């Protein structure tokens, strides 16, 4: 389908895993919609995309 | 690749009076405060 759901999604970068870059992400993908991501930069939207 | 925020505070302090500042941009974005314009089209220069 294409149903991707984040449930309390939490991330830190292995070389560094003392500092969290997300934090309780919770949101869903559904087919048929555009989910925008917006924010100030080093707020850790690539880090969704990875 | 920077937010807006600091797009805004890198507007035109880069200039001091005494520095030549040559400002390449994709459209006419943030570049209206600029003292000349050069539109670029093909290789080809067009005046204002
Ligand atoms: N490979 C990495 N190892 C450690 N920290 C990293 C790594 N890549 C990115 N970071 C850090 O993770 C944080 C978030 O980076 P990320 O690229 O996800 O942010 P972003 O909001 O997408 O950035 P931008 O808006 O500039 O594209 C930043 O503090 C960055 O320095
Ligand atoms: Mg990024």
């Amino acid at each position: 389908e294409g149903l991707v759901q984040f449930q309390d999604v939490s991330f830190a970068y292995p070389n560094r895993p003392d500092v969290l870059v997300l934090q309780g992400l919770t949101f869903t993908l559904r087919p048929g919609e555009v989910t925008a991501l917006v924010g100030p930069n080093g707020s850790g939207k690539s880090t969704v995309a990875a | 690749a920077l937010d807006v925020q600091c797009e805004q505070a890198l507007q035109d302090w880069n200039s001091r009076g005494d520095r030549t500042v040559l400002v390449i941009a994709h459209r006419l974005q943030t570049v209206q405060r600029a003292h000349q314009i050069l539109v670029l089209q093909e290789g080809k220069l067009q005046k204002l």
